[PDB]
RNA sequence: AAAACUUUCAGCAACGGAUCUCUUGGCUCUCGCAUCGAUGAAGAACGCAGCGAAAUGCGAUACGUAAUGUGAAUUGCAGAAGAAUCAUCGAAUCUUUGAACGCACAUUGCGCCUUUGGGACCAAAGGCAUGCCUGUUUGAGUGUCAU
RNA sequence: GCAGAUCUUGGUGGAAGUAGCAAAUAUUCAAAUGAGAACUUUGAAGACUGAAGUGGGGAAAGGUUCCAUGUGAACAGCAGUUGGACAUGGGUUAGUCGAUCCUAAGAGAUAGGGAAGCUCCGUAUGAAAAUCGAAAGGG
RNA sequence: GUUUGGGUAUAGGGGCGAAAGACUAAUCGAACCAUCUAGUAGCUGGUUC
RNA sequence: UUUCAAUGGCCCGUCUACACGGACCAAGGAGUCUAGCAUCUAUGCGAGUGUUUGGGUGAUGAAAACCCAUCCGCGAA
RNA sequence: AUUUGACCUCAAAUCAGGUAGGACUACGCGCUGAACUCAAUAAGCGCAGGAAAAGAAAAUAACCAUGAUUCCCUCAGUAACGGUGAAGCGGGAAAAGCUCAAAUUUGAAAUCUGGCAACAUUUCUUUUGUUGUCCGAGUUGUAAUUUCAAGAAGCUGCUUUGAGUGUAGACGAUCGGUCUAAGUUCCUUGGAACAGGACGUCAGAGAGGGUGAGAACCCCGUCUUUGGUCGAUUGGAUAUGCCAUAUAAAGCGCUUUCGAAGAGUCGAGUUGUUUGCAGCUCUAAAUGGGUGGUCAUCUAAAGCUAAAUAUUGGCGAGAGACCGAUAGCGAACAAGUAGAGUGAUCGAAAGAUGAAAAGAACUUUGAAAAGAGAGUUAAAUAGUACGUGAAAUUGCUGAAAGGGAAGCAUUGGAAAUCAG
């Protein structure tokens, strides 16, 4: 099968053409199965299916990194590019606004913080 | 006796883990000891069993038979050895299976990965 | 305890009187093997057992502290008598002295070889072999229930300070090591039988 | 004389419990937004509760949680 | 409804570990704060002395330590109690 | 009848595939208790409902 | 008054599945942890393997792909031969539905907006639910006013 | 620790090769297949349903029972070479036939009004404007 | 010598009924289903060497 | 052990003779756990008695065991 | 006339950006609520979390006074009510306090969301921010100071100070990677040694599991491990570097000062629910109001907050004086499956060949199915209808008895058999 890394160092159109010829080959392999083929062809059906899956994977990755580059350093980005941990974590308070304190509390923690002490036994 | 709490001692859990271990774990479970010359040559007591290894049977009805391994038939914790077969009713050859722990490895199949294993497991090449 | 819902999560009501059959409730429905069969009864198949076992049975029992201390003191006194040890079953025919006292030099042991050498040299190793030879396969459902093997009991080594004695002795079959300040009755007189063979150290004996 | 239907296959729960005239499923309560459930039907709850299906997302979340919900690509 | 106590050794072990974790976290300082000597408020127990919640403002001022820094150095303060 | 909807036909289609005999090779596998079919239905017998 | 028949006893053979032994199951107790969903949840449907009906897994990239670790398999046959029904898992895909969201759904029914492609028509991609909040734009008011 | 509880579950008996077998007049001869023919196939003969059919079609309902090939383990209160059973395959082709479109009885979203609330009234209603419902109706 | 197919409406001490104290999925001492419920027992039948 | 001869022998359980159950066999199957109170017995201590609400130690499995402490319970009117 | 611009109110948008639904429910908070004290239970409805709720006194007390909440022992089965049934105190587990409204910054809205542009930072190209500019919000009040424990305004002279940004080592922890001591030596039995006997070894490892029977030394593991070795994260401190801007802020002792404090709310009458709450008539005060018997104690009608506590659900584990296939979950198995009902729902049965299919080649009879010879195996008294294989019941063989019962007991003969 095609190696994923050398699939990555190619351009969009070549992967598109490789995708197209793979589909021709898969269609040819399946009609051999219907009309009667050898075990090599029946086993080749699976490996060519996986190789199209590899090409779809690398194409989608290249598109998504391209989109992330386009939306890099922006306030709003597509919901697919946004993180998805849980709905609760997304709705929760961020650490910055959990650490926000009034100036009254800032003065209190400036002047009377939790001191470092000890007792002699 | 075990003193930790991360490990189990229940017969139920040990058998479930043993007979449900995936192929990667059955590789370690299907280990065999080395011969005296091999042990003194690599400073290794036991090694995992791999195909195309030259082994000799130590226990069973084939005690003393010697040959290479044709396959480590993992999903039954079983080995298959060249010429260690059985005559069926018709006369065909049915391979006689031997447990991995009942044989001794008299000659290894050296590649870079196995040499890495030897030097990693407190051994010398 | 059994499940509190065991035998109840079916659906079965009594068919009534005059049915030419017993009045125990029977599962409703039809077309299935269970329909028409009885339920809700200790006699009935797949029914709740009589008085289902409960978790708040009295499992633990309170013993007066003075009674516990009385038993432990008597257990130590029993261990200091040769005849009770022979009845206990300890092979102490050639033990030089009972009670057996050993110097503090054994509280800093490091190897099972050293511990076994001491046991042979005091001639207490007959008891260890008796324990080792007595290892058997348990009779009954115990081995199904995580009680696979059964053996005897060997010498009880009582120490004062753990500097390596516990680890150097813990692997000899039958040898049980305990601190002098936490003498357990279950180890001093196991099985309710008095007079275990106990090996003391000097510091533990002085602290007794 | 028995050649009519009272219930049909439900869209939401795939059972033949969706009434025709009432147009409400007797099993799951569709088209109600809330799934029909009743505490007296403990067995009825456990026949249709979570875990009787694929749980495809929940297994994804659990494996993700076990590692602190990290994202990106390792070295 | 029954409340069984089969987790009593488990609770005891967990509390001890929590004390151990607390000690490890704030090791420089004692794990228990200073507590005032206080007399129970009844005719049956007015002959004893036990540990009160915290000191009062008058006691803090008489000692010379301010109510602000008293919390910082580990002296609990009770604003309800008064010295009669 | 001869006026079934698509959903009815599709449900019928898989119900016809479910009651088919089991291939022998899956039986011949090891550790495979499957040796017959316990979901075999017949049209004259129990209805699909 | 012999056979046959009936009954009793014993051996053997049947019928049946008790007993004994086991057990990747159940039950109970204890300890640890806090993690669903409009970025589409739980659930349902329909499909996916060379030879599969169920179970499991997965979603037209379909008994899966990417990445990391292991290091030479899978196996019932055939088959070729960084393999594998391996583990981990942070990158992706995820069909029809479902709170289900263009209108409906006992219907593979009926639409509208934007763009593109094909040799008016068709196809493809992206969109069109409700309530509420902050802001933006346009307004409506013989509501109050200033020129 | 069981002899009972019209006990539970499972297994097995005597009655007993006993009661009995289905309505719907009725079958016979020859040949072929076949291990095996009262029951399969062809011919000949005799009958029956007698257009209000034992005829040819459809709706509801069933769902592959349809057709070919093969089998005779199990089912067809006899039998079977046959079957609607089993096994392997094949088979439903629409601009004009229907659904889809419209609406009837009826159901019901929305704007508003109630209810502690899931939600009920309201649908032409005091709003800054529907939909579903007929494989026998209309087309 | 009115009947009836389909669609729809009416649901439980309710509906429906030219009224039989009738029908309401082979059930109407009072529809069916699941919980409370392991309901209530002066009573019956069994209760093991 | 089978069998014969003589003698004897009504079918068991339940319920107040009758009646009710019983075709046969195997397995299951019915005074249990718990809270309080009372008598008696035994054990420990004794004008005292009760560790396990709690704390400490316990490494070898640590839900056990061992140790420690003020209330408080009953009793001492 | 009427045109222009404001403010107020209300609309519309497939406007820009967000949010709510549904599911689980063991534990948690409310509403509602029966029947046979039942029971503030079950059912029904709403809503959360890892805990929830409660919580810093409009609290107890009558003391030498205690001092937020929660939980446990005790109070105590006491007070109280007519069987129900507390609380104060006392001993413990855990501890942590606070934030607003009510007063002018008036020499300066000093405050904040959003748009635009850069700078950054990340569990992360996925996160979170900084600055500048514009518009908007906002004087019908956003900032700073104040919360009654006080506090403000003067006066005083002592003390204190960052909501920062890199580098290194140590100290922990999470994830997975990887490391581990010794017989397979001899003889007998056996299909197989993992059994018995002999000779030995390791043990900080003699727990457990697998392997052709009871394996510490064949293998996995186990002890070492509260650790060595890899990597990736971080949490907090130490050393070290760089920015900050204090012309300030804060604590403490005095007052020659004032001290703002929550309304259809408290409260009363009436009806309803188990003092507490709600409906309704009516409706307050400012040394006032609430609570307890003039006194004592609190300061409501506004808000936040870890910990000890619960946890038949979910996810991981460790166990057991539990059950051992009519038992234990309904389900050890293709189980909420087959199947039943229009539906709500109801819901089983069924584990074991052998070490290894080695699953009986081949021949013969038979239409076939099968049988008989063989063959595999230690075993076919293991042939899948497969471990062991009981009873009821049935067939055959052998022995015996029998004229409308049979069973049983006592004595002895006859036959069979065993024994001293
Ligand atoms: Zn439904």
């Amino acid at each position: 099968a095609l190696k994923t890394f050398e699939l990555r160092k190619q351009s969009q159109e070549n992967l598109a053409e490789q995708l197209q010829e793979l589909r021709q080959e898969l269609a040819s392999l399946r009609v051999q199965k219907i009309a009667g083929g050898s075990g090599s062809k029946l086993s080749k059906i699976k490996t060519t299916r996986k190789d199209i899956a590899r090409i779809l994977t690398v194409i989608n990755e290249s598109n998504r990194l391209a989109a992330r580059e386009a939306y890099k350093n922006k306030k709003y980005i597509p919901l697919d590019l946004r993180q998805k941990k849980t709905r609760a974590i997304r709705r929760a308070l961020t650490p910055y606004e959990q650490s926000r304190k009034t100036l009254k509390q800032i003065k209190k923690e400036r002047y009377f913080p939790l001191r470092k002490y000890a007792l002699k036994a | 006796m075990k003193f930790s709490r991360d490990v189990t001692s229940s017969r139920r859990k040990q058998r479930k883990a043993h007979f449900g271990a995936p192929s990667s774990v059955r590789r370690v479970l299907m280990s065999a000891p080395l011969s005296k010359e091999l042990r003194e040559q690599y400073k290794i007591r036991s090694l995992p069993v791999r195909r195309d290894d030259q082994i000799t049977v130590i226990r069973g009805s084939n005690k003393g038979r010697e040959g290479k391994i044709t396959s480590v038939y993992r999903k039954k914790f079983l080995l298959l050895i060249e010429r260690v077969t059985r005559e069926k009713a018709n006369g065909a050859s049915a391979p006689v299976g031997i447990d991995a722990s009942k044989v001794v490895i008299t000659k290894l199949h050296l590649d870079k990965d196995r040499k890495d294993l030897i030097v990693r497991k407190g051994g010398k090449v | 305890a059994v499940s509190e819902k065991a035998g109840h999560q079916t659906s079965a009501e009594s068919w009534g009187t005059g049915r030419a059959l017993a009045r125990i409730p029977r599962v409703g429905g039809g077309g299935t093997h269970r329909s028409g069969q009885a339920a809700f009864g200790n006699m009935c198949r797949s029914g709740r057992m009589f008085a289902p076992t409960k978790t708040w049975r009295k499992w633990h029992v309170k013993v007066n502290q003075n009674e516990k201390r009385y038993a432990i003191a008597s257990a130590v006194a029993a261990s200091g008598v040769p005849s009770l040890l022979l009845a206990r079953g300890h092979r102490i025919e050639e033990i030089p002295e009972v009670p057996l006292v050993v110097d503090d030099a054994v509280q800093s042991f490091q190897k099972t070889k050293e511990a076994v050498a001491l046991l042979k040299e005091i001639k207490a190793y007959r008891d260890v072999i008796k324990v080792a030879n007595s290892r058997k396969l348990r009779a009954g459902k115990g081995k199904l229930r995580n009680r696979r093997h059964v053996q005897r009991r060997g010498p009880l080594v009582v120490f004062n300070e753990d500097t390596g004695i516990v680890k150097a002795f813990r692997n000899i079959p039958g040898v049980e090591i305990v601190n002098v300040r936490r003498l357990n009755l279950l180890q001093l007189a196991p099985g309710g039988h008095l007079g275990r063979f106990v090996i003391w150290t000097k510091s533990a004996f002085g602290l007794l | 004389m028995r050649h009519n239907k009272s219930h049909t296959i439900c869209r939401r729960c795939g059972k033949r419990s969706f009434h025709i005239q009432k147009s409400t499923c007797a099993c799951c309560g569709y088209p109600a937004a809330k799934t029909r459930s009743y505490n007296w039907g403990a067995k009825a709850k456990r026949r249709r509760t979570t875990g009787t299906g694929r749980m495809s997302y929940l297994k994804k979340v659990h494996r993700s949680f076990k590692n602190g919900f990290r994202s990106g690509k390792p070295a | 409804y029954v409340k069984t106590w089969f987790n009593q050794p488990g609770r005891k072990l967990r509390r001890r570990q929590a004390r151990q974790t607390k000690a490890a976290k704030i090791a420089p300082r004692p794990v228990e704060a200073i507590r005032p000597a206080v007399k129970p408020p009844t005719i049956r127990y007015n002959m004893k002395v036990r540990a009160g919640r915290g000191f009062t403002l008058e006691e803090l001022k008489a000692a010379g330590v301010s109510r602000r820094v008293a919390s910082t150095i580990g002296i609990p303060v009770d604003h309800r109690r008064r010295n009669r | 009848p001869s006026h079934k909807s698509f959903r009815t036909k599709q449900k019928l289609a898989k119900a016809a595939r479910q009651n088919r005999p089991i291939p022998q090779w899956i039986r011949l596998r090891t550790g495979n208790t499957v040796h017959y079919n316990m979901k075999r239905r017949h049209w004259r017998r129990t209805k699909l409902n």
